[PDB]
Formats: structure tokens, sequence, C-alpha cells
């Protein structure tokens, strides 16, 4: 992010069963599943390196990231939902307290 | 004593709505149609006068252009629409005696005298509510319309 | 980096050589001839010092007896003079790495005594010295006597040394070839003649520095487990052992000079270094001089690491570049700046690093050569060493040209400290006793007044962590004379000694309330009862509890306005412990506009609480938890109320001030329902703004007032609406919105029409100033915030600089982000100065660069072209070209603003009134009559208006909330609120407040300029009249034609108001 905060998104999405389906399993090919996470890194880095931790944490509270992707990636193959299952901030390289009672 | 350099539009109207019309430049300090109408109305023998087309004013002090000189969506000079063309030629012929009259026999004092409106304290913090509170009525009825 | 410092290091010794026919034959034609002269000097018998009195007293030559003079009670030996023994050079001249000084430069003779002549204890109780005197007595006056009165001759000090007398000669006039040679001015401006000792006389182990060479006590002085009862003397040490080793460091120096190549050079940079620092090897600036960096040089050739090991960028073989970069690295980190003072040591070869005591050693001669190195000027050699290896370790601009100036010794809180010492007794709160009249050389009340200043500044944190209120200490003897006649003895002086206080402070310690002790135990400690503390202080000391769950014997200091708790612990530490003495500094630049709130003046909380947390709530979580058709995305306030460069800090209120309109960018999400035309783009932006206001004065939040209104600092657009809120704490806020088309919308505009062929420059100006006001600005307050954080006296320079721009109307015509830049090259490019812990230091480091600033080939690129520079030759369109990573073309703040510059313009006005306030403040110096470079001079306009306007009294400063104008009772305290100025009508009279001057200055500024322009105190960016409403100013509008009308043909393109002729 832009304060030089390292962090790791990690991203889960289970596939849409269509309404109106007869077929048990909705298995997407490999093709399409590899298109899938090509779709949702790139969605998931252009809409975290344009912000910063506080703006990312408001994004993460009413799960804005998930929505984008499923309204993004719906058109390769449904999602049935999309949820950030981990956020780990690996290396804060800064102390600024002016910043921090900013946030507090 | 305030100087107009008055031209005949004439030789250059192809558009309808710019017709019997003088081409005027340095205008006056904050002239508009009620003076001059008192302008051709202290001329004698003149008519009736219309509209001053093209008052996006570039004199009294100072700037780097004018306010709508570009049209963004898609040089102070007045442009006088007259009524007839008797209008037109007779506050031509009017205000050619008024060019004459600087070496006329009585004196050069015989000019008239051009009363400023003075910008007041109310009305520039009207300009300054217009910066700030406009009417919200007239607000949302125009952002209405021109939404639908 | 390597070959450029090659190359201009070439050049600047092509510049500052040398002429061999300057050195002969002047130098050693007259070096030969006093030498012949000195030679047929005869000599004379053993006399005692009746018989040196009975001598003297009838001749116009007279002695030098040091303080003290010796008496006959004591005096034992008897003195003579011989022959001279031996006749050598020290200095610089026989190692040819001289310069073109213009200033001074003495070559030192040295007259080397024989050794028969003195006693094996003759190094105890002052007896060689004395001894000394009397051969220079003999020498000198016999040199007049052969000279018959051709020359000029004065007494002086070897490097002001008290207790080394010298002589000095200097010629009277020039000629071609004969024995005058005034026209030479560095190796032939003087010559120094000193008497010094031979080698290894006296016993070295003696001359160490952990013995007392005088013995003035007797009982008590023994039984002691050694000699710790007997005061070491180092000064007396090394000036007898310095004396006595001169002629081996010759030789040292002349080996090292053989062995290395760029030697020479190497100590011409750092004597180059040591003038623009003001450091050299007189006593009262710390010792440091050429032979001291000549001698770094030599034992940093021969070795340094803590291994012995030749130290890696030093071979001999070696460039000057590098072995003066070596140096400045060696003096920054390792053993020879404070490490010398405090951790470390050094040896003469094999050089090696030590850990542990303060000497800068040599045991072969046992000798000192830090003696004359204070910890004060040991720090400033750390703290000019370290940057200066910064300096020279960057490597992207060229840093020659930034050679350091000494403002941690000289800044704007230098302290006139005006003290008499008569009677010694009564006249100084320490006793001035044959020990510490033994042990210090007459800068035994100097170090004292160091020590006091030092411990009267130090603070001292719970957690270990040992910060102060200074970092640098500087105590100077102003007035102080090296030179006295033939015929006194000693220096006489009889107007005192007047002493400059010079510190250089740190930033985030300087305004801490709290004076920091000890923890107190159930018994006192050493350190709560030393002379840090209880005693020290006396009456201030008080036990405070924290919140760190400690106790503390601390002290508390009050929050003032036009001073400092620097000024408060000065005046009570000098008045105190030293004396009555006198303290004086008056310099009035804290005395700017003034809010209003409680205990004033605020610290960083009117920035804070009045704009930043009211914004916090409420303003932005309602408008982010608020549900609209567009969820919202992005709030970014561009203000100095954030950015901390207000030139009043916000209070609560003031709908009338200038400053208090925040303006306030927000982006929505993507969309494309947003049309493709600037009048539907806009409109529809009104109508998502009105949504806004009608659920925020739906909302419980209702109290909080809301209202929409135009713009027309954007040109040609006459749809830029904003929401002008106001928050019941009046907090007043504008509120846009930002959509991505609209760049691309105005890059159509710039676009298209290419047939009319005279609209791409005006486009292309409207299409930057949405640049600079819809995306740079965030970014700009952001990393202005982020740099203002670290940087504390940038708020209160920025403020300076604006109120002068203000009081010389000028920063109407000029933006603020280019005032806030230029005070951000200041503070972050701050070479070669230090960065301003003092906001009176950071604005005349301002001024000082916009008087030196030559804007026609320097741009200014800060640390957060070739085209424009050849397009404009002549500079018609912009003055200034201040580039960042940020803002790359240098364009965004000065082209787009598009100001009218000549020479005769308000560019031109702020070049040469800064030219001018240098000017003055050179000639005149710092005092009251700074009034001057804060009051217009009101020259060169054409025509000016005097306007006042239709106020009543105490207007409109009680409003804007500032208070001059003492009419308004009370401005002390908190007699003015303004929950009675949150008005009933947003409608007048609510823009009744505001004051003519302003927009009338603006509507006019935004008809005419074609004929003429003026300046004025109205359109000033962030800035109303208020303050220049009083003894300060005034309100005028002075207007000056353009030089593009003397006369010209009539055509319709014309605009002027013109008559015909």
């Amino acid at each position: 992010t832009t304060d030089h905060y390292l962090l790791r998104l990690f991203a889960i999405a289970f596939t849409k069963r269509r309404p109106n389906q007869i077929k048990k399993t909705t298995y997407a090919q490999s093709s399409q599943i590899r298109a899938i996470r090509r779709k949702m890194v790139e969605i998931i880095q252009r809409e975290a390196a344009s912000c910063t931790l506080h703006q990312l944490v408001s994004k993460l509270i009413p799960e804005v990231i998930g929505r984008e992707i499923e309204k993004a990636t719906q058109g390769i193959y449904p999602l049935q939902n999309v949820h950030i299952r981990k956020v780990k901030l690996l290396k804060q390289p800064k102390f600024d307290l002016g910043a921090l009672m900013a946030l507090h | 004593v305030h100087y107009l350099y008055v031209r005949r539009h004439a030789p250059k109207i192809p558009t309808p709505t710019d017709s019997r019309s003088l081409f005027v430049t340095n205008v006056p300090v904050d002239s508009t149609e009620a003076h001059l109408r008192a302008l051709v109305t202290s001329l004698v023998g003149t008519g009736r006068f219309e509209k001053v087309t093209f008052e996006d004013e570039s004199k009294q002090e100072h700037s780097l252009e004018g306010k709508s000189i570009i049209d963004a969506a898609q040089g102070s000079t007045a442009v006088v629409l007259l009524a007839d063309e008797k209008s037109v030629e007779q506050v031509l012929k009017a205000i050619a005696k008024v060019h004459k009259t600087k070496k006329y026999p009585v004196w050069g004092g015989d000019g008239l005298p051009d009363s400023k409106m003075p910008p007041l304290g109310p009305v520039w913090l009207k300009s300054h509510n217009r910066l700030s509170f406009p009417d919200p009525s007239m607000l949302q009825a125009s952002v209405d319309a021109f939404s639908t | 980096r390597a070959r450029a410092f090659v190359l201009e290091t070439e050049e600047m010794l092509d510049s500052v050589d040398l002429d061999y026919s300057e050195a002969f034959d002047g130098a050693d034609a007259l070096l030969h001839r006093l030498k012949g002269s000195i030679e047929t000097i005869p000599a004379h018998d053993a006399q005692p010092l009746l018989d040196a009195a009975a001598k003297l007293e009838k001749k116009h030559k007279l002695k030098v007896p040091f303080p003290s003079p010796p008496p006959p009670q004591n005096s034992n030996y008897k003195v003579s003079f011989a022959t001279p023994a031996q006749f050598n050079v020290v200095g610089s001249y026989v190692a040819k790495t001289m310069v073109r000084t213009q200033s001074a430069h003495g070559i030192d003779m040295i007259v080397v005594l024989p050794e028969s002549i003195l006693q094996e204890k003759d190094y105890l109780d002052l007896r060689y010295f004395y001894k000394r005197a009397y051969y220079l007595a003999v020498v000198a006056a016999h040199l007049q006597k052969d000279l018959k009165g051709e020359a000029t001759l004065s007494y002086e000090y070897h490097n002001g040394n008290s207790l080394l007398p010298v002589l000095s000669v200097k010629p009277n006039g020039e000629k071609d070839e004969d024995e005058k040679k005034k026209k030479k001015g560095v190796l032939d401006y003087r010559i120094r003649i000193i008497p010094c000792a031979p080698e290894s006389f006296f016993p070295r182990q003696k001359l160490h520095l952990g013995a007392g060479l005088v013995r003035k006590h007797k009982e008590g002085e023994q039984q002691a487990n050694g000699q710790p009862a007997t005061p070491a003397t180092p000064f007396y040490n090394s000036t007898l052992v310095a004396e006595s080793s001169y002629l081996q460091y010759l030789k040292l120096l002349r080996q090292t000079e053989k062995k290395c190549a760029a030697f020479r050079n190497a100590c011409i940079l750092g004597r180059i270094w040591l003038q623009q620092r003001g450091f050299g090897s007189d006593v009262s600036k710390g010792g440091f001089g050429y032979f001291e960096w000549a001698v770094l040089l030599a034992l940093l050739l021969q070795g340094g690491p803590a291994d012995t090991k030749g130290a890696a960028p030093l071979s001999p073989s070696l460039s000057s570049t590098q072995l003066f970069k070596a140096l400045i690295q060696f003096l920054s980190v390792t053993n020879f700046a404070e490490k010398p003072c405090v951790l470390g040591q050094a040896k003469p070869d094999l050089a090696g690093f030590i850990e542990n005591g303060p000497i800068l050693w040599d045991s072969a001669r046992q000798l000192n050569i830090a003696f004359k190195m204070g910890p004060w000027s040991a720090d400033l050699l750390h703290q000019h060493a370290r940057w200066t290896r910064k300096l020279l370790a960057d490597g992207a601009v060229d840093q020659f040209q930034p050679t350091f100036i000494l403002k941690a010794d000289l800044p704007t809180h230098t302290y006139d400290l005006v003290a008499r010492m008569d009677p010694e007794k009564v006249s100084e709160a320490a006793p001035d006793k044959v020990a510490h009249e033994a042990r210090g050389r007459h800068w035994q009340v100097g170090h004292k007044v160091y020590r006091i200043l030092r411990r009267a500044l130090s603070d001292k944190n719970m957690e270990g962590g040992e910060r102060a209120r200074l970092i640098h200490l500087k105590v100077s003897p102003g007035f102080s004379s090296s030179s006295w006649s033939l015929n006194e003895k000693p220096q006489p002086q009889k107007a005192g000694t007047p002493i400059e206080i010079g510190v250089l402070f740190d930033p985030l310690n300087m305004a801490r309330t709290v004076d920091r002790g000890p923890s107190a135990g159930p018994s006192a400690e050493e350190k709560e009862t030393c002379e840090k503390f209880r005693r020290f202080w006396g009456e201030k000391s008080e036990l405070r509890r924290f919140g760190g769950d400690t106790i503390r014997e601390t002290l508390v200091w009050s929050a003032q306005t036009p001073f400092d708790l620097c000024e408060e612990i000065m005046r009570y530490i000098l008045g105190l412990h030293l004396r009555v003495g006198q303290l004086q500094d008056d310099i009035v630049f804290y005395g700017r506009s003034l809010p209003a709130l409680l205990s004033i003046k605020p610290s960083d909380t009117a920035l804070f609480n009045v704009a930043r947390k009211t914004f916090t709530s409420f303003e932005r979580d309602l408008r982010d938890l608020e549900d609209l058709p567009l969820r919202i995305r992005h709030v970014n306030p561009i203000c100095p109320e954030l950015r901390h460069s207000s030139l009043k800090t916000p209070s609560f209120g003031p709908s009338k001030s200038g400053p208090r309109p925040m303006e306030v960018v927000i982006s929505f999400e993507a969309s494309g329902k947003w049309p493709e035309s600037l009048i539907a783009i806009q409109r529809t932006k009104i109508a998502f703004l009105l949504m806004i206001g009608r659920l925020l004065e739906r909302f419980k939040p209702g109290e909080i007032r809301t209202h929409v209104g135009l713009d027309d600092a954007r040109y040609e657009t006459e749809n830029l609406a904003f929401l002008d809120v106001i928050y019941a704490s009046g907090a007043c806020f504008r509120v846009r919105i930002q959509a991505d088309l609209e760049e691309s919308l105005l890059e159509r505009q710039t676009k298209d029409k290419t047939t009319e062929q005279y609209l791409r420059q005006r486009a292309s100006t409207q299409l930057a100033s949405f640049r600079r006001t819809f995306v740079h600005l965030p970014l700009h307050t952001q990393y202005i915030t982020t740099a203002t954080t670290r940087f504390p006296a940038l708020s209160p320079t920025i403020r300076l600089v604006k109120h002068w721009f203000s009081v010389h109307k000028l920063s109407n015509h000029f933006p603020p982000e280019l005032l806030e830049l230029f005070v951000l090259h200041t503070f972050l490019a701050p070479y070669p100065w230090d960065v301003p812990s003092s906001p009176t230091t950071g604005f005349l480091r301002t001024l000082l660069f916009l008087a030196r600033w030559d804007w026609r080939t320097d741009p200014l690129i800060i640390d957060t072209l070739d085209a424009w520079r050849k397009l404009d030759p002549g500079m018609q369109h912009t003055v200034l070209f201040v580039a960042t990573a940020h803002e790359q073309s240098g364009t965004m703040w000065t082209s787009v603003d598009g100001h009218p510059r000549p020479s005769k313009v308000v560019a031109a006005r702020m070049t040469a009134l800064a030219k001018s306030a240098a000017r003055v403040i050179r000639e005149q110096g710092v005092d009251l009559d700074v009034r001057r470079l804060f009051v217009p001079s009101l020259k060169e306009y054409d025509v000016l208006l005097y306007l006042n306007t239709k106020v009543l009294k105490s207007a409109l400063r009680t409003y804007i909330t500032v208070d001059p104008a003492t009419e308004m009772n009370g401005g002390k305290g908190q007699e003015i609120k303004f929950k009675n100025l949150a008005p009933e009508t947003v409608e007048p009279p609510l823009p009744v407040a505001q004051h003519p001057v302003d927009v009338l200055l603006k509507q006019l500024s935004a008809v005419y300029d074609s004929a003429a322009g003026a300046s004025g105190t109205g359109p000033l960016v962030f800035f109303r009249s208020d303050t220049t409403a009083t003894e300060e100013g005034d309100k005028v509008i002075g207007a000056v034609w353009n030089p593009t009308l003397v006369k010209r043909k009539w055509r319709v393109n014309l605009p002027t108001s013109y008559k015909p002729v």
C-alpha cells in the first residue's frame, strides 16, 4: 500500500451453482480456473495498491472487494461467493504517532 | 472624459440575430442597457434601443482574460442592437453630431458626463452571497430540469 | 561523481593557485635578509629579573609576562640571551600547500633556543616560559635596533594561545624587488617570529597530560595513591610539549607529504573546509586548523582502524578527492570528532583505534593535539563531518558550492551577555581559585559557562533516552583582540567580556514543558543533590508524577508566545550561577498573527482539534456511512489546515477568514452514467451534492448547516458548485466531487478548435489548473503533512514567509504551493546550512536564498527544463522553476497561474525586496529595525489608491480571531466567542461580514490586465487584510501599466482604456 506496508491478501472463491440446471457437478475447466485466479489477482491488486491502510480496512469491513471480484469474474465463470479469508501485515516500517493519533 | 469608438456592424452581418448593430470599442465602466438607453435618450432625435449583446466585460480593472470568452461546454467590445433602420440611422446621425461637437462653437463642454454605478458594499456582498449561498429553490429547479 | 569532483577540484586549484614570483623572490629574499639579521643579533649575559627590568624600563621595547608575572620572591633563576641555535620554517610554506587567501596568512618562523641556557627544572613553575618571554624581548628589541624603524612590527599570540607570545612582522610598502613586499597578501602579508624549545629537553613522561606542572600547594598534595591530588594541567603541558616538538612534527608532515602524492591538495581542500566552517587552529574556535588537519591526514595515512590496518581509502598513491572524503568519513564516524571527547582515542604509528579516554594522542612526543579541542567545537565537527559525509556520499546533485556556514554557533537566538567580572569575589557566584587558575588557561569562565548552559539545557527521559533542548552550544568572547602593541605587557581591555551564546536546538525538545529530573528514592541520590538538579536549580525543582507511574523531581515551564523556555532557563541560570550579568535577545518574529483561543498561543492543537478532529467527527464518518445511489470512495481535504501551512492557525468560528472555507475533493466509484458534456457532468455533480445536503439537513446532525455555492477561480466554467458546510463548532468546509472523465474532457477541449489557432495556451492553462486543484493539491497535502511532522519549524516558517508576502503584497500573484515548496526546499535541501529548528532561522534562510537565487540558470528541484528554458530565454512567462518527483515539469504552479513577468512586476519585486531585506539585515544587523523588513516601501508604483472600508472598531481582527488593536479589551483572555457568530441567516448579515478589498480586488483582477496590473492586500491566498488593517499596513491598490503600452495603432484586439491622437 501507499504507507510502505507490505501485506498479503489471501482470497477464496466458491463456484456458483446456476439456478435452472440439472447437472449436479459445477466444475470449471483448468483454463477457466487459471483465468479466474488471474482476474482475482488483478482486481485485488488494482483495488489494494491505490489506497492507504485505513482506506483498505474501510474497504475490508463491508466486503467491497469480494463484491467487485464477483462483478468482474461472473463473465468468465460465475462465483457463488468471494471472501478475503486472510490479510497479513508483514512489515511495518514507520512509527508515525501523528497518523496513529489521527486514526484514534 | 471617456471616449467611445463607434462603427457600424452592417458590413459584417451574415447572421440574422445581429442586424441593425453598432460595433463599439472602449465602452465605459459598468456599462449596462439602462446607461445605453439613457445614452440614446440623451441623444437628440434618436429612437429606441433593445439590448446590449456581447457584454462579457473586459476592461474596468485587471485580468488574464474575460469570464465566458470560450464556450467550454461545446477585447472589451459592445454590440449595440437597435430596433429599426430608422432608429439606427438616427442614432448614427446623432453620434456623428456628438463626434463633431468637440469643436462646437459654444464650447466642447456640451458632452454627456458619464455617470458610473458605484459598486456598493451590499451588492458586493450580494455577489458574495452568490459565491456562498445562492437560492436553493432555483438551484433545485434548474438541476431537476437539466437532469430530467 | 568521482571525475566531476576531480575536474572541479582541478579548476578550484587553478583559481586559488599561487605565483612563483610572489614566492621567489619576495618571501625568500626577505627570509634570507631576516635570517642574516637574526644571525648578526649578538648575545647577552646572564641577568635576573631585576637586571631584566633595569634593561627594559628605559627602552620603548618591553617584555611580555603572561598571567601571572614572576615576582622577585619567586624567581630564583637568571635569564640570558645567546645566539639563536636553530632557524627554521613551520606552517605550510616549505610544504608549498598554500593557496590564494584574500584576507591573511602567516608563515611561522621558528627560533629554536640553545640547550645550555635552561636548567632541568625549568619545566616547573612557569620558569622556561618567562625565560622565553625575555628571549623574545631581546630578539625583537635588537630586531628593531637593526631594522632602524622601517617596517611594521606588532605583538601577537600563536593561534590565540595565552602562554605563547610571538612577534608579527607586516610590510609597510611594496616595490619591484626591494625589501618592501606589501602587495603579496598570502605568504607575504605577515611573518610570525616564534621562540621555541629544542627536542626532548624536559621529561616527556612529566609532560604527560596526567600531571600538573605548576606546584602551588604542598600540604595535602601527597598520600593520595599516586598523583590525583595535584590538578593536572593539560593546556600548559601541551603548550610546553608542542613548543618542544614543533620541529619533529614538521619532519612528520614532510615525510607524509613526500609519501603521498595528493597530500598537498588534500590539505588545500581541508583548509577551504575549515575556513568556510569558521574553525581554525585558534584557541577561541576549537584548534582544529591547518596543522591539525594535516596531522590527522598523516595519522590516518599511517593507520586509524582498530586492528592497526592501513585504512582502506587512504593509500599514499591515491588522489585528493579520496583523501579528503576519507578524512570526512573518519571524522564523521570513527574516533576523530566527538568520540575523542566521550568514547574513543587515537594513537600514532602504527595508528589504531582505542575505545577509552578523551585524547588525540602522540606517544612518541607525549603530546595531545586536541588540547584546544573542546567538547562544543568537537561535536560541532562531528555534525559537520557527518552531514558532509552524507553529502559526499550522495550521487545526484553537484555539491561543491555547498560549503557549510556556522548557523549552529550564530543563530537567531544569539544571546548577548553583558557581564562584568570585577571584583571576582563578589561579581561571580563561582570562586576563581589557584587550582582553576592553574588548570584553565584564562578560558576558565568560558568553560564554566559552557558547562552551566549544557547542564541547564539537558533533559533526561525515564527510559534511558538522553535528549536535550539543545544539540550544539557555542560561547563566543565577542570583540576579542589577538594583537597588542609592543609597549604593553598583557593585552589591555576595559570594555569587559561580551558573551555571544549560539545554540542549535532539538526541535521536538525545544518546547517540552517539563524539565525532567532523576527518580527520587527514599533517600536523595548523588545526582538528585548534585550540580545538575536541586542545588543547581534552587526554588524551581518540584516533585511531579507523570503518567508513566513514576514520580520524578522535575521542573515545569509555561508556554508563551514571544520567547522560549530556553530564554527563561538561560536568564535564570545566568543570573543565578554566573552573576546578575544581563541577557538580551529581543528579535521579534514570534509576534505574528496571534489566534484567539485559551492559553494563547497554542501548540499543535488548533490545527488538529479545530479542522482535523472536527472533520473526522462529524463530517468524514457521516458522509462515509450515508447511503447514496453511488457509494462514496474518496475524501481528501487539501487544505493548509491539514498540511500545517495556513497563515493563521484555525480557531472555532471565523467565517470571516480567508483560509477557513476548507477545500475538500471527493471521488466516487467508477460509473459511466455521467454524461459527455461539461454542463451535464457538473450539474449531475450538483445533484449528487444536493442529495448529500438533503440527507445532512434531514438527519439528527441537522444542527450542522449546509449550503451549495458556485466557484469562480476556475475560469470559463459556470457550473462548479461546492457544498460549503458549517459544523456546530463553526467549522466551514468546501465539498467538491471529482470523477475520472474530467481530465479527459479537458483533454478533449485542448484537442479541439485547432482551426482558430489561438486557444491552445489558455486550454492548456485551464487543464493544468484542474490538475493543480483536483489531484495535485491532495497529493500535496499528503506529502506536506508527512514532512511537516518530521520538520517542526516548517509551520511557523511558512507562516512567516506568507506574512512577509502579505505585507509586501505578493501572495495574490503567487500561489501558496510555491511558498510551501520554497520553505520545503530550505528545510529539506538545507545545504549548506542546517535544518532550521528556529522559525526566524528558517525565515532568514528563505530570504537569503531568494536574495541569491538567480532564477536564470538555476531551477529549484527538491526531494519530497532544458526545453522550457530554450523556449523562453527572456522568461516573460515563468520566473521560478520548482520541481519534485511529485511534479516534474516545474509548470503546475507558475505558468498556469500565469504571472506577468517583465523586469517591473510582482516577481521582480519579490527578488528585489529579497535582496533589499538581505542587504539591510547585513548592514543594520538584528534589532528592533526589522519593521523595515516587514513594512512595504510602496515605491515604483504608477497609480496607488488608498483603500479603507466601512467597518466598525476592532474589525475585522476580533472575527478573523486575531488580536492586535488593543481597543478590543482583554485580548490576552477569552473575551471573544463565536457561538453568537454562528448566524441566524446564511443570507445577510452573514455575507456582510466579508471585507471589500478582497473581492473588489478579485473582480478587479478578473476584468482588465491587457492595460495595467496592480498589487494589493486582497486576493493574497489564504489571507484577509486584518493584520494589515493596523499600524502594520493599509489597504492599497498599486497599479503599473504594462510595458506593451507606450503607443499603438488602432485595432479591435486592443483591449485598453485609450484616447486618440
